[PDB]
């Protein structure tokens, strides 16, 4: 009992280490596709304001 | 089979295992007080008069 | 006159993407994606014209099945939050159940109807 009772707690320690290391690689890739997102969100933004000016 | 840990013991049972002393609840930090209970089962019922072999694991 | 009519507009994106192209042509200043001001009335028009006339006028009717080409399953898009934002109801067809084999592709989950009920036979609503 008391084997099998250190080695389930062994088993969430890598379990959640590895989940969390997870979380924050995901995390990193999500904010890059966010500014990019946002940065071509602005432009396409104001090239079609400016466009609808000069068209006048 | 006899097994501690119904979560793990699910597995068996869709195995279609005959189930003969489970425990589901204890503290995660139990004592041989707290474990008394099921080793005086397992002496009264799985005693030799009854039961020769085990393989734990 | 009386009759009963049924209409089924084959894409109308071709036709805003016409539209706009005209539009442009024309000098006409533009506006979200490039689209002309009155791509909502343009539809407007389009497909209010689908009623039931009463019985003072004949009782015919004109019920109208338009179609939206969607590309990766954008629903959010402009033009199709315009025409959803004009019919009663929208029926979706999925791609995924399509490739399962599964004619007609339909999805339960997200297609709805206005006046659902009112437009079945008794038994078929039991």
């Amino acid at each position: 009992l008391l084997d099998a009772k250190a080695s389930e707690h062994a088993a969430r320690m890598t379990a959640m280490k590895n989940a969390t290391d997870n979380a924050n690689e995901l995390i990193r890739t999500l904010t890059l596709s966010y500014n990019r997102a946002r940065q071509a969100a602005i432009t396409q933004e104001i090239t079609e304001i400016v466009a609808g000016a000069n068209a006048l | 089979i006899i097994v501690i840990g119904r979560v793990g013991l699910s597995f068996f049972r869709k195995r279609n295992m005959p189930v003969i002393l489970d425990i589901t609840r204890l503290p995660d930090q139990p004592s041989f007080a707290d474990i008394k209970e099921i080793a005086r089962k397992t002496v009264g019922l799985f005693a030799d008069g009854t039961f020769d072999e085990l393989y734990m694991y | 006159k009386g009759k009963h009519v049924l209409v089924v507009y084959a894409a109308l994106s071709k036709q805003a993407a016409a539209y706009r192209e005209l539009s442009l042509l024309l000098r006409r200043p533009p506006g979200r994606e490039a689209y002309p001001g009155d791509i909502f009335y343009l539809h407007s028009r389009l497909l209010e014209r689908a009623a039931k006339l009463s019985d003072a006028k004949g009782g015919g009717s004109l019920t109208a099945l338009p179609f939206v080409e969607t590309q990766a399953g954008d629903i959010s898009a402009y033009i199709p939050t315009n025409v959803i934002s004009i019919t009663d109801g929208q029926i979706f067809l999925q791609s995924d159940l399509f490739f399962s084999g599964v004619r007609p592709a339909i999805n339960a989950g997200l297609s709805v109807s206005r006046v659902g009920g009112a437009a079945q036979i008794k038994a078929m609503k039991k």
